[PDB]
RNA sequence: GCGAUAACGAACGAGACCUUAACCUACUAAAUAGUGCUGCUAGCAUUUGCUGGUAUAGUCACUUCUUAGAGGGACUAUCGAUUUCAAGUCGAUGGAAGUUUGAGGCAAUAACAGGUCUGUGAUGCCCUUAGACGUUCUGGGCCGCACGCGCGCUACACUGACGGAGCCAGCGAGUAUAAGCCUUGGCCGAGAGGUCUGGGAAAUCUUGUGAAACUCCGUCGUGCUGGGGAUAGAGCAUUGUAAUUGUUGCUCUUCAACGAGGAAUUCCUAGUAAGCGCAAGUCAUCAGCUUGCGUUGAUUACGUCCCUGCCCUUUGUACACACCG
């Protein structure tokens, strides 16, 4: 049941320790459902990273 | 034992029984004046 | 197709590499593919490569590195721990050999083979810490591709690397141990139960 | 970062103020231009006035810049 | 004289000093055949400019080359450069330029450093340190 | 190649009132000998023809019984006064190669002799401590 | 086709050049390589007793081949390596003089060196003939 | 040998004449500040483009300070300071 | 010390080799020891016997390791 | 004719520039055969002193230069057209050795 | 640091 | 720096600058650098070639690789993007180099009870100055160990040990009537070392410092094993007037803990980290240390204020010898 989601645009760094980034994602097959999501490693726009579970939203990490 | 040469030969080392200590540091105003004699205005009047 | 002659002779095998560049002229990288739709961009397979040792600069921009090549990403990850740092050469030994043995094993490309063991061994969502000033907190985000790539890596040579520790077994065979049985997914390997259990407490921190 | 200093900008600017028509939109011209303009006791200050008196003549076209 | 021209190929230290002239497939390291060149692991980095366009480009060109300096790698690297900027002095001087951008460009896709020396070079260690930016381990 | 064979071999072996691995390489095996390194054994192994890729067990009743005169003769068998160990003794003068059971007992003869001279490394050797001049205000902690 | 010393890989040659050396037979074996080491660093003396000599003597020969009036006092960089100081780190030591010195004296009187002016020991005109000619009987196989 | 006494020509320009001069009139009873000011000007007079006179130590005090007099331009870092 | 592994070979072994090896898919130094219990000097012994009597084939040449499969 | 060579070393390279000129330059009017000037490889003298006068504090380094540069020239010439040059091209930084 | 002291 | 702006225009510091490293087939020349030719010479298949020796007159040619003086070259260059469309940043192609191009040197206003009176013929003052705290001389001591701490190394094994085969760097140093320099090359020595010549006051000679890791081929084969080299015993040399409380090495011999290390904490973003050796220093000998060089050569970032530290602004004060108040 993993999804595949293709980042369109990065926001900016967030996490404590500034680690972490929230990058928009629109998922690889039908392009809806835009989330918001962080990302542990480095982000380029255009990634195709795949998505344990999808229904999260995201937000700035203590 | 009159020499200390012949005497060596007898002394034990009696060190492996005794505890060195557990704590051994022995080596606090650094801005105050212990002189007593303090500059007057005069003298830097005088002296600058 | 003819065998050409050169007064400095050149020997039979080497002619064949002017069809094709291959690894130690014995792997082809023409049926090797990655089977993970985002793990192609940060898997450079499409430039074939004749010996893992290229010698390039891929640290100097941000991404430079996304364009290395597979088999040189996994020798420059086998010389750590010190006393092998510099030892390129021999983790090239170390790989080149143990192709050698990954063909044997399972009959499939030794270069194909690596690459399924990065793909499989990559842990896809990590549970970073979120401590509020020295207190114990996790917070459960994604795993760029990036570093979805390189984390399995560094795991699968340090599974090859403690298999020869203390252990009549050398570094290659362990390794190609290590290579196809993290390539199929085994629990038995390493690369997939530090794998796993990443996944595992990342669900519970969600 | 890539940031020129005041005293590059300042005699940049002064060059403009002074030799407009004599400069292009060319790197090559300005450089041998400032050479023969002002005196220079640097190589690589010279090299410096020119590509930003080029960048400020590269942006006289695409309209009007504030303060010259 | 005879068509010759001189080039050469550096790496750290290593200097690579190619001879291209007119004669036959004669590909020497110092005097000795590339058959045998060391790290023989790495005997396929020095081919590299062979295959890349095919052997039969040196028919016509015998290389011999001497190399001082540098390190047993470097010496690899800088004969793989040198008679790549051999083959390619050579096409320049007496070959059409047809041929030089045409075999150029094999060369060029597949390693910059087929042409071009790259810049880098061990950076010079400062006092308080073992190495160029490391530092001895402070105590408090 | 690849060898047979079932009753040649000896488990125990028993050399000058010392004990040696049977199992093991022969010129490493006799290092279990005090007075043995793995040097004294590359050599007395090499003259008496025992090539070095046989092991302790293997060797007969004979080649135990050579070697061991050469061990213990090896003036004798052209082993040079500088490959011995205990050379211009200062009882006869004759190069010796002290051995397994005689080894520490030369060792301890010369102990009470500095001893009985009451020179300074033997008044050292008494306490236990470093007697070449080493430093113990900091290491000499075991 | 011409057959050189430098055409032939040396690992393979010098143990071929000592194979016929060996059976060759005429030149004279010190007593004392059974005894010694090779250099002050090593611990261990060579592992081939019996061909050890031989092959560092057909290596000397064809190594001498290469270079010009190389004495005996080269020889000994050549051949030495990193010894095993217990807690010092590693310092390069010197070969055993000895064992060299012997074999410059050794390959001079079985004709293939011989004393060259203004220092070193020269290659002959027959130890080119004879190290050329068993290169050309080592790479037919 | 020969040695020749060559008449420097601008008295004021030379640091080690200045020095010197400084310290006979140090000696000479002066105060610091009348002496530090007249070479201070005389500097100044012969056209420098910079001058910084620095007396420290201790005077008719125990604990010892530093005094700078710093007159015209002054730079700090770089070749020019070996220069000029 | 577990190892326990055996350097003398008796002849309840040599034949058992030539009933294990080949029934193998790729052996090693440490195969013929880490299954056979046989010792290392004992497995670099037997390979290459093992090979130039025909029974193997050897895939790579190497001094610090070996690679070998059946030629059956 | 005789073969004589000149070699010219200082400090600084701009009195030795016009000292290795002018000879020249009495070497080309003059017609004489000349050979130089060689531009030998340039002797740094280092010494890493230390800048503490005391061992207290930080440790940093001191590491003074001294850059020399050498020249050859070989003048195939009369001693007496060769001695007369030096003294026209000389300079007090530069030091002049002439020898046959 | 000491003062001097003889004997003969 | 843009910008906002009761400010405007300036100066020091930073940046500039300089040393070093990279590119230059474009200059200037190179018998203390090399190459191709040219002699004369060699071995092999005889193919006219492949390798070399020699050549301070072959009275060869050249600077391309080596040296260094004169210069040149990059100034974020041009393009796609975001930005107050500004300062800038991010991605490309060119380039030798697009992280301030790389790394360093010098480096502001005042100041610290930071360190040194143990470097001074730099010092004021106290002490002492003929039985001297001055000197000189012999012998000792800084090494001395019941203990805790740190800067390092040796390693804890097979990505390895030995044993052969191969065999590349760079930075540097080196003398006379001495008080003995680098020492080759030859001759003796298992080794260490010993003898006889000769070069070099120096790109020549020492020294291509043929350094080690490394590659290959063999034994070893998980054992505290042949990993490791403590502690100790015997002889031969070296240096010094003098080596005992081993100067050091060498030969043999003894064959230790250590099987990867807790709470903690350090250095570091590219030829950098980390393995690996080499030289200069103190030095008559003594390098596990620093200073510099060269060989191999990575992993991950290219972000933040979470920790710590500092800086600025706001704020508070009964402090100004300034919270050590």
């Amino acid at each position: 049941p993993v999804t595949l989601a293709k980042v369109i645009k990065v926001l900016g760094r967030t996490g404590s320790r500034g680690g972490v980034t929230q990058v928009r994602v629109e998922f690889l097959e039908d392009a809806s459902r835009t989330i918001v999501r962080n990302v542990k490693g480095p982000v380029r726009e255009n990634d195709i990273l795949c998505l344990m579970e999808s229904e999260r939203e995201a937000r700035r990490l203590r | 034992k009159s020499p200390t040469g012949n005497e060596a030969a007898l002394k034990n080392k009696n060190f492996n029984k005794d505890v060195a200590p557990p704590q051994s540091t022995a080596t606090p105003f650094d801005r105050h004046s212990r002189t007593g004699k303090t500059d007057s205005k005069k003298k830097l009047q005088q002296g600058w | 197709l003819q065998v050409v002659e050169l007064a400095t002779t050149i020997p039979l095998d080497v002619q064949e590499a002017q069809r094709e560049v291959k690894l130690f002229n014995k792997w082809s990288f023409e049926d090797v593919e990655v089977k993970d739709v985002s793990l192609v961009d940060y898997i450079q397979i499409r430039n074939p490569v004749f010996v893992s040792h290229t010698a390039g600069k891929y640290a100097s921009k941000r991404f430079r590195k996304a364009q290395c090549p597979i088999v040189e990403r996994l020798t420059n990850s086998l010389m750590m721990n010190g006393r092998n740092n510099g030892k390129k050469l021999k983790a090239v030994r170390i790989v080149k050999h143990a192709l050698e043995i990954i063909h044997v094993l399972t009959e499939q490309n030794p270069i194909q083979v690596v690459v399924d063991a990065i793909v499989n061994s990559g842990a896809r969502e990590d549970s970073t810490r979120i401590g509020s000033s020295g207190t114990v907190r996790r917070q459960a985000v994604d795993v760029s591709p990036l570093r979805r790539v390189n984390q399995a890596i560094a795991l699968l040579t340090i599974g090859a690397r403690e298999a020869s520790f203390r252990n009549i077994k050398t570094i290659a065979e362990c390794l190609a141990e290590e290579l196809i049985n993290a390539a199929k997914g085994s629990s038995t390997s390493y690369a997939i139960k530090k794998k796993d259990e990443l996944e595992r407490v990342a669900k519970s921190n969600r | 970062g890539r940031v020129r200093t005041k005293t590059v900008k300042r005699a940049s600017k002064v060059l403009i103020e002074r030799f407009y028509p004599k400069l292009t939109l060319d790197f090559e011209t300005n450089k041998r231009l400032t050479s023969e303009i002002a005196v220079i006791q640097s190589k690589r200050l010279r090299n410096k006035i020119a590509g930003y008196t080029t960048h400020l003549m590269k942006r006289i076209q695409k309209g009007p810049v504030r303060g010259i | 004289s005879t068509q010759s021209v001189q080039t050469f190929g550096k790496k750290k230290t290593a200097t690579a000093v190619a001879h291209v002239k007119a004669g036959k497939g004669l590909i020497k390291i110092n005097g000795s055949p590339i058959t045998l060149v060391q790290p023989e692991i790495l005997r396929f980095k020095v081919y590299e400019p062979l295959t890349l366009v095919g052997l039969d480009k040196f028919q016509g060109i015998d290389i011999r080359v001497k190399v001082t300096g540098g390190g047993h790698v470097s010496q690899v690297y800088a004969i793989r450069q040198a008679i790549a900027k051999g083959l390619v002095a050579y096409h320049q001087k007496y070959v059409d330029e047809a041929s030089k951008n045409e075999l150029k460009k094999i060369f060029a896709s597949y390693d910059k450093t087929l042409l071009v020396a790259d810049s880098r070079r061990m950076e010079p260690k400062k006092f308080g340190g073992r190495g160029a930016r490391a530092r001895f381990q402070k105590s408090y | 190649l690849v060898v047979q064979e079932q009753g040649s071999f000896q488990h125990i072996l028993r050399l000058l009132n010392t004990n040696i691995d049977g199992r093991i390489k022969i010129m490493y095996a006799l290092t279990k000998i005090r007075g043995v390194g793995r040097r004294y054994a590359n050599l007395v192994c090499k003259k008496a023809d025992v090539e070095l890729t046989k092991r302790a067990g293997e060797l007969t009743q004979e080649e135990l019984e050579r070697i061991v005169t050469i061990m213990q003769n090896p003036t004798n068998y052209k082993i040079p006064a500088w490959f011995l160990n205990r050379q211009k003794d200062q009882v006869d003068g004759k190069d010796y190669h002290v051995l397994a059971n005689n080894l520490e007992s030369k060792l301890r003869d010369d102990l009470e002799r500095l001893k009985k001279i009451r020179s300074h490394r033997g008044i050292r050797h008494f306490w236990g401590l470093k007697v070449r001049g080493q430093h113990t205000k900091t290491t000499s902690r075991g | 086709p011409g057959v050189s010393v430098r055409d032939v890989p040396a690992q393979d040659f010098i143990n071929a050049y000592a194979q016929f050396l060996q059976r060759q037979g005429k030149l004279e074996v010190p007593g004392y390589v059974d005894i010694v080491k090779t250099s002050a660093g090593n611990d261990l003396p060579p592992q081939e007793a019996e061909t050890w000599f031989y092959k560092r003597a057909a290596s000397i020969a064809r190594h001498i081949y290469l270079r010009k009036q190389v004495g005996v006092g080269a020889l000994n960089k050549l051949y030495g390596g990193a010894k095993n100081r217990g807690f010092r780190p590693h310092k390069h030591v010197d070969a055993s003089g000895s064992i060299n010195r012997k074999c410059v004296q050794a390959l001079q009187k079985i004709g293939v060196l011989e004393i060259s002016p203004k220092g070193g020991r020269r290659i002959s005109e027959n130890g080119q003939r004879d190290l050329d000619r068993i290169a050309a009987q080592t790479l037919e196989e | 040998i020969a040695i020749y006494a060559e008449r420097v020509e601008e008295r004021g320009l030379s640091a080690a004449v200045q020095a010197e001069a400084l310290k006979a009139k140090l000696l000479s009873g002066l105060p610091i500040r009348r002496a530090a000011y007249g070479v201070l000007r005389f500097a100044m007079g012969a056209g420098a483009k910079g001058v910084e006179v620095v007396i420290s130590g201790k005077l008719r005090a125990a604990r010892a300070k530093s005094q700078k007099y710093a007159d015209g331009f002054m730079i700090h870092s770089g070749q020019p300071t070996r220069d000029f | 010390d577990k190892a326990q592994h055996i350097v003398i070979l008796d002849q309840e072994k040599y034949d058992r080799i030539l009933k294990d090896v080949p029934t193998y898919k790729y052996v090693s130094v440490s195969v013929l020891v880490d299954r056979l219990k046989i010792g290392g000097s004992l497995a670099r012994v037997a390979l290459r016997q093992l090979e130039e009597d025909g029974i193997i084939t050897p895939v790579l040449k190497h001094s610090k390791q070996a690679i070998y499969t059946r030629a059956q | 004719i005789h073969k004589i060579r000149i070699t010219l070393t200082s400090t600084k390279v701009k009195q030795l520039e016009n000292v290795s000129a002018n000879i020249i330059r009495n070497a080309a009017q003059y017609n004489i055969v000349k050979k130089g000037p060689v531009r030998m490889p340039t002797k740094v003298l280092k010494i890493t002193t230390r800048k503490t006068p005391n061992g207290e504090g930080s440790k940093t380094w001191d590491a003074y230069e001294m850059r020399i540069h050498k020249r050859v020239i070989d003048l195939q010439a009369p001693a007496s057209t060769v001695k007369r040059i030096t003294q026209i091209t000389i300079e007090p930084g530069v030091d002049v050795e002439v020898t046959i | 640091r000491k003062k001097k002291v003889y004997t003969t």
